[PDB]
């Protein structure tokens, strides 16, 4: 959800269609891309349709 | 049982959710119903 590269860096990640409780950043199980990891209190999970 | 909608979910064959609710279509013609009934056609080419 990038607002452009040259208004700013930071980014915004959106999982389509996946429960947050079950699926979470946190967890080191390294859900594929271990390095690419957002962090797990960055800014609060929000649940969306 | 699991469905049918689930069961088309697994192999990566997912729906996307429409961005509109339905509660905002319902919102946009409520209000474009409250226009026509009050103002008429006026609102379409301005203000009502
Ligand atoms: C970002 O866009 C504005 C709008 O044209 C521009 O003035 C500005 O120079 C851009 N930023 C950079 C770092 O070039
Ligand atoms: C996610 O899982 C938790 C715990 O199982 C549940 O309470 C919550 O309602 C779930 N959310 C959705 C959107 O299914």
């Amino acid at each position: 959800i990038t607002p452009g590269t040259n208004t700013s860096n930071q980014v915004a990640v959106l999982y389509q269609g996946v429960n947050c409780t079950e699926v979470p950043v946190a967890i080191h199980a390294d859900q594929l891309t271990p390095t690419w990891r957002v962090y797990s209190t960055g800014s609060n999970v929000f649940q969306t349709r | 049982a699991r469905d049918l909608i689930c069961a088309q979910k697994f192999k990566g064959l997912t729906v996307l959710p429409p961005l509109l609710t339905d509660e905002m279509i319902a919102q946009y013609t409520s209000a474009l119903l409250a226009g026509t009934i009050t103002s008429g056609w006026t609102f379409g080419a301005g203000a009502a």
